[PDB]
DNA sequence: AACCCTAACCCTAACCCTAACCCTAACCCTAACCCTAACCCTAACCCTAACCCTAACCCTAACCCTAACCCTAACCCTAACCCTAACCCTAA
DNA sequence: TAGGGTTAGGGTTAGGGTTAGGGTTAGGGTTAGGGTTAGGGTTAGGGTTAGGGTTAGGGTTAGGGTTAGGGTTAGGGTTAGGGTTAGGGTT
């Protein structure tokens, strides 16, 4: 019969899905039994990290004054904040350049 | 056409909604979706991965909520940990009520 | 007194040889059972360490320091010096990928 | 047990030279002794904090040897021997 | 029937200008003369190692084509995760 | 007659600033397409490379090389020298642990 | 009191029988059994961890010999994987051919 | 149960070929272990324990 | 057309029987199994050494064809002295 | 004919071998090999064995002086 | 101050687009269970603390010999224009 | 396979940056005596565990519907080329 048929992501108020995340935990072979409470913690923990990268990425684009986030902005946001430079410290963003730094000895002093 | 392509799954629809909430007037190019969609699929293998081992050492056979809170206190740095362990419990609390 | 006053540099090349051919632990045990327990009080109060996990921290904090020292020596022989100096340990860590 | 300064002064000047002479160094400048007490305090903070997080998962109040063999394994420096 | 040249590009195309363009991004100000032969020896031991693991995955599927997901899978093992070129 | 010869080493500081602010690849695509083809012959013959596989290999290889040259530079400024040299590249590889 | 005894499981009998084929005359002290039993458990967690990723990437659900063989070709280095892929092939050939 | 012959002996390998099957299956590495894999993986461990121990 | 060039399978071109007929003229009675790879190492170094000196004489004359009075003039220097297949 | 052609590629490309050049290389290469085997045999009969083996070839090359 | 480079546009014009539109496929409610993380004495062992000692190890001066540093030139070598015209793009 | 434009590829030249030598002075090295603390033991008592039956609720799991996500597509909104003007000094 059924009735409301409301979604799990809607009940917990998290934009990232909490239905796809449970299937992937079950069929990746991480462990035999996945408790229902666990997928919901993962969808929230992943959401906070995406909101930190996208919000910081947007500010850097505004300074350049272009109105679209592009690969070069994401390298400048990820490689400036201290905490996000120690989780993603090995990953190399494609088409991302390097942050601008020149050592003083090379720079003509006088 | 007549191919009946299997097709693929992407967390690309979801990323767009989050971009709108934090900033309401910018947009993301397709190359930028590619870097972002990979990150959401690489912080789902480290955080889930430490949970699998933490279950075996203890001898317990299920990956429940505590085991994804001892894997966010180990694989995430310093102050992006206190602000993410706290954020997650609030969504678990709401789900239990409804 | 006409003795055997060894000239600077011949009681240091006989020391490197004796210590590089031994398997014992240089740091004294009792002073390293108090550095471990004053860095644990902050994380959680009343933690009781086992007697084989205060000797698996000594054998992993005395085999990383004998690891920085070989990398400091290669660096201080690249500027034509024989004396390790505090501006060498800092270079070794940057290139290795540790403090920056 | 204590909370004084003897913790980092326990790594005395003689034993911060003998560790070095096991590596090849022939002359040691005076200020190496201070910097090399700083580098050991950071390493122990990182290995000890990860052992505590595993210990709390099982609710135990004793930090056993296997937990330290699993804290070191994550950061890239596996130990073989003092544990299984 | 055969390109008369069979040199398969002998570590070539890394001309003095290309190695003097990559170094300048790095911060190098006065590149010395002997570096060019050495920087064609370090590129060489890298392009081989990503490749040996890349072919090893393709032969496992029995296919004859090295698709980019195979290069992203090989690059993770050595230590550097390229994000997005293949996805 | 205006020689306008900027003194040695001042054209390059302008070069460093302009190069660090753009993302276009610095090794030409047609020559690189072949270096991979030669290094693949030994592992197997009859291997066909899709377009993306050569592109990924170019982004990783430029990135390993750009880095080795920021660490070689750091080593050179240590000895009081201001120019990279063949000996400096080998201290960076022993310390990083590649050997 | 009675029984209530857990049974720790270790590969230590099998490392005192490969010291009795390669070198009769020598014996292993207790610590070396430690630094050995922790080696067998480290090259069995690096060949069952590159064979559970190869099965999934190719969308298949069983670890057959070819999969436990692709790992030895990748994880072990040269002059070690060569002297190991052959050793396995003779050892499995006996299982099927001889019953 | 007519007679007992160890699975290691039939393939002539000293390292266990019965224990490696349980450890592969009960560690949740994959759904179906297969039977040509316990024997190959009990011979790439024995060669290595006979290189360090000689 | 002839759209192929000579790969490196040639060094295994010497067959297992041919090394068992050049050793039965030598007096050998029970050849061991591992010898076949080693005898493809000793021939491999030798064929290069007569060859490098052979090409070096031809390039002196600015020709493109390695004639046998070049092999015979290379083989004298290394040590042997083939009499016959040449003048 | 092929082994010589492959070895020649590295030294130069576009080298054309007359028929006699690959004949001489066959009558020298067979002669070095026929000889190593007679000296390997003399070494084997010394240890009381009657079969050639991989180790025996190396003693013959160190003594003759070729390897250095 | 030889006379070199830095900073407004502004047309220019393809790729992010919102739909919009099906529709295919994957979640969800609704019914079954089983199984295990809770529960508890206990009895056992092992970590912590306290006490004593004593003898190898740290500590704190003295004396003096190298090695680190700062000049000093100078002289090789790496920088910065300039005709190419060869080869890599760019379609197709 | 054209074809075309620009990137690499050669020369010179002058400056500036290694590099070798030659003094100067603090700074490690090397012994030699005092004053311990860091090791060992032995007791002993509390402080944390190791199994072991026993519920009950949290999973799984196999049926339905059905919702939400994954392909395709014109036409507009940036967005770079593309030239002037600007603008920095820079030898």
């Amino acid at each position: 019969a059924r009735a409301k048929a409301k979604t799990r992501s809607s009940r917990a108020g998290l934009q990232f899905p909490v239905g796809r995340v449970h299937r992937l935990l079950r069929k990746g072979n991480y462990s035999e039994r996945v408790g229902a409470g666990a997928p919901v913690y993962l969808a929230a923990v992943l959401e906070y990290l995406t909101a930190e990268i996208l919000e910081l990425a947007g500010n850097a684009a505004r300074d350049n004054k272009k109105t679209r986030i592009i690969p070069r902005h994401l390298q400048l946001a990820i490689r400036n904040d201290e905490e996000l430079n120690k989780l993603l410290g090995r990953v190399t963003i494609a088409q991302g350049g390097v942050l601008p730094n020149i050592q003083a000895v090379l720079l003509p002093k006088k | 056409k007549k191919r009946k392509r299997s097709r693929k799954e992407s967390y690309s629809v979801y990323v767009y909604k989050v971009l709108k909430q934090v900033h309401p007037d910018t947009g993301i190019s397709s190359k930028a979706m590619g870097i972002m969609n990979s990150f959401v699929n690489d912080i789902f293998e480290r955080i889930a991965g430490e949970a699998s081992r933490l279950a075996h050492y203890n001898k317990r056979s299920t990956i429940t909520s505590r085991e994804i809170q001892t894997a966010v206190r180990l694989l995430l740095p310093g102050e992006l940990a206190k602000h993410a362990v706290s954020e997650g419990t609030k969504a678990v609390t709401k789900y239990t009520s409804a | 007194k006409k003795p055997h006053r060894y000239r600077p540099g011949t009681v240091a090349l006989r020391e490197i040889r004796r210590y590089q051919k031994s398997t014992e632990l240089l740091i004294r045990k009792l002073p390293f059972q108090r550095l471990v327990r004053e860095i644990a009080q902050d994380f959680k109060t009343d933690l009781r360490f086992q007697s084989s996990a205060v000797m698996a921290l000594q054998e992993a904090c005395e085999a990383y320091l004998v690891g920085l020292f070989e990398d400091t020596n290669l660096c201080a022989i690249h500027a034509k010096r024989v004396t390790i100096m505090p501006k060498d340990i800092q270079l070794a860590r940057r290139i290795r990928g540790e403090r920056a | 047990r204590k909370v004084l300064r003897d913790n980092i002064q326990g790594i005395t000047k003689p034993a911060i030279r003998r560790l070095a002479r096991r590596g090849g160094v022939k002359r040691i400048s005076g200020l190496i002794y201070e910097e090399t007490r700083g580098v050991l305090k950071v390493f122990l903070e990182n290995v000890i904090r990860d052992a505590v997080t595993y210990t709390e998962h099982a609710k135990r109040k004793t930090v056993t040897a296997m937990d330290v063999v699993y804290a070191l394994k994550r950061q890239g420096r596996t130990l073989y021997g003092f544990g299984g």
